[PDB]
């Protein structure tokens, strides 16, 4: 049906260059953090 | 920097069950089994208190009788 689509996606660590050091140790903590909990939920939910 | 696996969890609480072996000295969760987990294996800590959190008495059982106690 005449459907051309396209997409660029471009490297994550292009964003960080757009932010303070602050901004990206606390973002990079929390990202840590929601790790080894999401870690912790799939892990459980796979075995149950 | 890596919580428990579910896996590894369930094996800690198993061999915290093992009857040849003498009974952990510590609570690994609450459920059912609270009360067996709680009570049991409750008189040794007494003569052993350093063996205990803080080698405190108070937080140990000890057997005497009211009457006998004067």
């Amino acid at each position: 049906g005449q459907k051309g689509g396209q997409a660029i996606v471009v490297h994550p660590d292009y964003l960080y260059g757009a932010i303070t050091e602050d901004r990206y140790n606390e973002y990079v903590a929390k990202v840590s953090a929601r790790e080894k909990s999401a870690y912790k939920f799939f892990h459980n939910g796979m075995i149950y | 920097e890596q919580f428990l696996n579910a896996q590894d969890i369930d094996h800690f609480l198993s061999m915290c069950q093992n009857p040849m072996q003498k009974p952990v000295p510590f609570v690994p969760v609450l459920d059912r089994r609270f009360e067996i987990f709680f009570k049991k294996d409750s008189l040794w800590q007494s003569e052993h208190l350093e063996a205990v959190v803080d080698q405190d008495v108070q937080r140990t059982c000890i057997l005497h009788g009211p009457v006998a106690a004067q």
